[PDB]
């Protein structure tokens, strides 16, 4: 019967169609590993996918995944069991060392360009025509701490230009330089900007950036990652 | 196993309940005192629907059906064989269903992430309650939920329809289709887009997201941009749930006729009510 | 730290006119007005908007089936205002009686202004696609928006063309109606034997909640890892951040697997385009071969 012949060929494709998903979805994170970095016996039932590669934008280089792994960065934890499926414990500072809830990824080292090949994210004060349209301008408030103290006074805000949307707050310290805030971590109020992740004392050590106008996507997930990290480290 | 880059992520934390003792992954699965209560829940429940289709004495996954009370029941407990095994089910899917958006939260402090995916995931758990805890309750018996059946829930789904005639008339049933309708034509569309974008013409470098933005501009005049997408995707299949719970909620409690005769407070308003002609005159 | 659902402060600067690529820019008008309402949940910004040939094309038959709609509803009120917004929804532009079968002689009031419409219609929706064909390669990107676009237009193609030609007759087509189409889909199921018996009604629908499913979880998931630039999905496809390395696993301990930055992407365009090439596939079978979707159930 067509109807039945139509049905039973569908669900053929699905099963296809599923094991290409679970494949390209495979791009990233694989082969698995065992916890301390040899690969693990057991990979699962779908075949790692055949790399693909990307040229990007604006010279700069193509990636292939998958590919040879790496944190390129040393990794400070220390295994908790002999066995499997327990927590890795931070061994130092674990904001300071980017593990845990504070992790960053190496990524490089170059700001994200827009279409055109110029940095996506710029401060007001380098990007003409921006302006708050609209809701409470943070510019100039006190920038205040979960422990309810002054940390700084936001001093500017980090544009996406293409989005055209406010990604950080740049907060001055009491010895006169500056921090990135991300701005889905600040809660902008009529008389503050409250960040509940960070006490006032921890604002001075989010990572910093190289140039005062721009900044990296490796500066980025510091900065996020560190900002992030608080909710637990600095609770 | 864990993904390359994971490790770092494995750290002890976050647990609302238990404190260091079920802070532990099981393979890739995070466990947690949530992940012991989603565990004991659902075994339970599960363990149940299998005694339930030996009563019933098939193990055909198309014929098990596991039926609410008879409505003669109430509110009150049922035997095991004559809806019991419902009513235990249904409380261990709610703690099971519970249990895993707690769960996730627990993940969501250990990442250090928001919690809008456990948010999220209350509305579709609302929506299961509304059909099989809050409307029977507005309606005062337990046999108006649904049987957790393959079919005999679509059956169901049909003889709750029908009753109020087209269920098409319903209004909050409509704005909630709008809205699902709309969420798969914006999931196609931002996939699409994303998609098109990471992977261009040949002989082309990847686009940026301002070929996104102009592609859509060009299209429709308009782009949300890439963190409004998103958000509109949270919107719409919220929406539409929140939408289909409402249409639910009204039906057998504030609204008991033919859905088709609520478009009436527009018919038969009494000025144009009775001039001649049109469909209604 | 709050939601992320609505922005707290938004910012605007000199309007975005877009990636040039292959865009005739003859065809771009200028920027629109912006709407500090929009701005709270997406850009403020409104145009330009690209008009070329098939655009234009596309807009005056989709026009036309408006007003041939239109112009059929007013002749339905009597020309009478008040019963024109009485009835809006109650009027329909039904399709030619079963007796004129396949024919383009049925009478304008009697089917032939639905044909008329109908020519209509299907020019405006094809010229769209070409258009979303083509601003796509302009730009030099993949042709994905065209190809999900034509599920969708697979659907209405069953419903309003290929069904009613195998059936044999333009009756089968579905009428321009608000309240008529509703009472066309429910007597579509009735008269074929229960469509929730139909397996390709209920992939589609496993489809149509799925992709409510997984809008909320990826729309969810990319707020929820916003704080790190989760967003900015592109340049994390590049270069994986510490945005989608935490959205994997918070999926991967949930669920025990998950996606990638670009492949959550994959899942998301067949989840949504099976919908409507299940549907569609569902309704075309309705008639021409199965007559009683409950009875084929139980027996082939
Ligand atoms: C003949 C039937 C009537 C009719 C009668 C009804 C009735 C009656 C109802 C609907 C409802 C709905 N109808 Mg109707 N409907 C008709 C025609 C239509 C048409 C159409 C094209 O004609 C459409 C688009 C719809 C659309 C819809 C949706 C709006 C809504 C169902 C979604 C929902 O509630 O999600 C909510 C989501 C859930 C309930 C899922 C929750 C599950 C979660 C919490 C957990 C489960 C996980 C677990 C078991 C996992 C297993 C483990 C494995 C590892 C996976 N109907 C006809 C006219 N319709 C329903 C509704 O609004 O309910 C609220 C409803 O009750
Ligand atoms: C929402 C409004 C109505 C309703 C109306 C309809 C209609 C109409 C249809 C379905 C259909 C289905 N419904 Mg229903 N359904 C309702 C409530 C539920 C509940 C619940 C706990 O609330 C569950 C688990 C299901 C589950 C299912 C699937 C069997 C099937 C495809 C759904 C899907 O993929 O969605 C999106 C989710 C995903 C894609 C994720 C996958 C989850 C699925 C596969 C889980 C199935 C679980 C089931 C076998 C029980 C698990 C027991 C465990 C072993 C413990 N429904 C309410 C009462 N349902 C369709 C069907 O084909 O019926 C056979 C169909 O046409
Ligand atoms: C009593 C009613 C019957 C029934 C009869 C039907 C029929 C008949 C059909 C469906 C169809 C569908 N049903 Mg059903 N259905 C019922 C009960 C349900 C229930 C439930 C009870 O919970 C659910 C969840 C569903 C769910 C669904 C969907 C999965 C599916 C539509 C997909 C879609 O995206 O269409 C929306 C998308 C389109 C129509 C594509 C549109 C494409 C483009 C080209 C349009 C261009 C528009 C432009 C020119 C104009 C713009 C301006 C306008 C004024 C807006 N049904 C009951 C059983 N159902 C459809 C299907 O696929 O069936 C297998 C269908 O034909
Ligand atoms: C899918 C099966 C049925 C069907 C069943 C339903 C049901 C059921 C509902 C709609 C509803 C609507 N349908 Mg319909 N609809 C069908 C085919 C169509 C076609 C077409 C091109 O064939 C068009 C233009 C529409 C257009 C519309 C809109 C008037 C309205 C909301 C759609 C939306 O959210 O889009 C996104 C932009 N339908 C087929 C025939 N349609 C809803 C409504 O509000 O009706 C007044 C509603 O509840
Ligand atoms: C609100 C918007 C939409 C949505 C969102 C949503 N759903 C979600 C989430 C979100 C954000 C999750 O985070 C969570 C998830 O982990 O996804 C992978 C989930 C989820 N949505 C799921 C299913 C689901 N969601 C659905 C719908 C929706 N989900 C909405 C449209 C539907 C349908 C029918 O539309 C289904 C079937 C699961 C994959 C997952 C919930 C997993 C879970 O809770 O696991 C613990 C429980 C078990 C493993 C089984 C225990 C159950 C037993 C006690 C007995 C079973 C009884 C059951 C009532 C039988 C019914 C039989 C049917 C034939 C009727
Ligand atoms: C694949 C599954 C889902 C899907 C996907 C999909 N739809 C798509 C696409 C994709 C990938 C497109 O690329 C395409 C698009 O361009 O998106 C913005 C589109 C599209 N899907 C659309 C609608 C649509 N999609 C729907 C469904 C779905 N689409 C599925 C759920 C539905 C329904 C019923 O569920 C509808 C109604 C359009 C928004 C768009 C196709 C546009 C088109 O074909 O235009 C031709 C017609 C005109 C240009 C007419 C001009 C306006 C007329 C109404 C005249 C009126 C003028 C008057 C003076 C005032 C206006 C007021 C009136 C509106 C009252
Ligand atoms: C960009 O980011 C994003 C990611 O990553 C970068 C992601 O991965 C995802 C996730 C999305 C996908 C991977 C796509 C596929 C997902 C769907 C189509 C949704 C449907 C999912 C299922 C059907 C799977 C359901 C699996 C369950 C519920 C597991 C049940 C099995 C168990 C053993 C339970 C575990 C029990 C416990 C608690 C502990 C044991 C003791 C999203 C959304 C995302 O946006
Ligand atoms: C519907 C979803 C079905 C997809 C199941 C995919 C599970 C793959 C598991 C991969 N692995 C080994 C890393 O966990
Ligand atoms: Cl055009
Ligand atoms: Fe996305």
């Amino acid at each position: 019967d067509l109807a039945s012949l139509a049905i039973y060929s569908f669900w053929i494709f699905l099963a296809g169609l599923i094991y290409y998903l679970q494949t390209e979805n495979m791009r990233e994170g694989y082969p698995l590993e065992n916890e301390d970095g040899t690969p693990a016996a057991n990979q699962g039932p779908f075949p790692l996918p055949k790399p693909k590669t990307f040229i990007l934008p604006h010279g700069r280089g193509t990636l292939t995944v998958p590919g040879p792994e790496s944190e390129d960065r040393p990794i400070a934890l220390a295994r908790t069991a002999v066995s499997e499926g327990f927590p890795h414990a931070p061994t130092g500072d674990p904001m300071k060392d980017g593990v845990g809830p504070a992790s960053w990824v190496a990524r490089r080292d170059l700001p994200e360009l827009d279409g055109h090949g110029h940095n996506k994210i710029k401060p007001m004060k380098a990007a003409a025509g921006f302006h708050v349209s609209a809701g409470k301008n943070p510019i100039g408030l006190p920038v205040r701490g979960c422990d309810l103290e002054i940390a700084g006074k936001v001093v500017d805000i980090w544009v996406d230009i293409p989005e055209q949307m406010a990604r950080f707050l740049e907060v001055e310290l009491k010895d006169g330089s500056t921090r990135l805030l991300p701005m889905q971590m600040v809660k902008v109020q009529s008389n503050r900007v409250h960040v509940n992740a960070l006490s006032s004392d921890l604002f001075a050590g989010i990572p910093t950036i190289k140039s005062p106008t721009e900044v990296t996507l490796l500066e980025e997930d510091k900065i996020c990652g560190y900002v992030a990290g608080g909710l637990m480290y600095a609770a | 196993a864990l993904l390359s880059f994971e490790r770092k992520y494995r750290v002890p934390g976050g647990t609302l309940v238990g404190g260091n003792l079920f802070d532990f992954w099981v393979g890739p699965f995070y466990v947690g005192f949530f992940g012991v209560a989603t565990f004991f829940f659902a075994a339970l429940g599960i363990i149940l629907i299998a005694w339930s289709a030996v009563l019933q004495g098939t193990w055909n996954p198309q014929l098990i059906s596991v039926y609410p009370p008879a409505l003669e029941y109430g509110l009150g407990g049922a035997p095991l064989a004559k809806g019991g095994l419902w009513q235990i089910i249904t409380i261990c899917a709610t703690g099971a269903f519970v249990s895993w958006a707690l769960r996730e939260v627990e993940i969501c402090r250990k990442l250090g992430i928001g919690y809008h995916i456990p948010f999220a995931f209350a509305f579709a758990i609302l929506a299961y309650l509304t059909l099989v805890l809050f409307r029977p309750v507005m309606m005062g018996a337990w046999g108006y939920a649904f049987p957790y059946g393959i079919w005999t829930h679509l059956d169901w789904v049909s003889n709750t329809g029908y009753t109020y005639g087209n269920f098409h008339y319903n209004p909050a049933h409509m704005i909630a289709i709008s809205f699902f309708f709309t969420n798969a034509l914006a999931l196609a569309l931002h996939g699409a887009l994303v998609l098109s974008a990471a992977n261009p013409e040949k002989g082309k470098e990847m686009r940026t997201p301002d070929h996104e933005d102009t592609f859509f501009r060009d299209l429709v005049g308009y782009s949300i941009g890439t963190l409004g997408i998103h958000r509109l995707g949270l919107l719409l299949s919220l929406s539409a749930v929140f939408f289909s719970a409402l249409c639910m909620i009204i039906t057998g409690t504030i609204w008991f006729d033919q859905w088709v005769d609520w478009w009436q407070w527009w018919v038969k308003l009494p000025w144009w009510a009775n001039i001649p002609g049109g469909i209604n005159g | 730290e709050y939601q992320n659902i609505f922005s707290q402060v938004q910012v605007r600067g000199p309007a975005d006119l877009g990636m040039t690529e292959d865009v005739n820019l003859a065809n771009r008008s200028g920027v629109g007005p912006f709407s500090t309402l929009l701005g709270w949940f997406g850009n403020a910004q409104l145009g330009p908007i690209y008009l070329g040939s098939l655009g234009v094309l596309s807009l005056f038959s989709g026009l036309m089936w408006f007003f041939t709609i239109g112009i059929w509803f007013w002749y339905q009120a009597g020309w009478n205002p008040a019963v024109f917004l009485r009835d809006l929804f109650f009027f329909s532009l039904e399709p030619p009686a079963p007796e004129y079968g396949l024919s383009f002689a049925a009478p304008l009031k009697e089917g032939g202004l639905w044909l008329i419409a109908s020519f209509f219609m299907f020019v405006a929706v094809w010229s769209w696609w070409g258009r979303t064909y083509l601003r796509a390669q302009a730009l030099g990107m993949g042709k994905h928006t065209a190809w999900a676009f034509l599920s969708a237009i697979w659907l209405w193609m069953v419903l309003g063309f290929i069904r009613p030609i195998l059936m044999g007759s333009w009756s089968e087509a579905v009428p321009y109606g608000i309240f008529s189409h509703l009472d066309w889909t429910n007597n579509f199921s009735l008269v074929h034997g229960n469509l929730f018996y139909n397996p390709f009604h209920g992939l589609s629908i496993a489809f149509l909640y799925g992709s409510a499913l997984l809008f909320a979880m990826h729309g969810a998931t990319i707020l929820a890892v916003s704080r790190f630039g989760g967003e900015r999905e592109l340049e994390q496809i590049a270069d994986r951040g510490t945005a989608a390395e935490r959205a994997a696993l918070f999926w991967r301990w949930t669920m025990g697997f998950n996606a990638t930055m670009e492949g959550i992407h994959r899942w998301a365009i067949w989840m949504a385009v099976l919908v409507t090439l299940t549907g569609g596939i569902g309704i075309l079978l309705s008639g021409t071969v199965v007559d009683n979707w409950y009875v084929w159930g139980q027996n082939h």
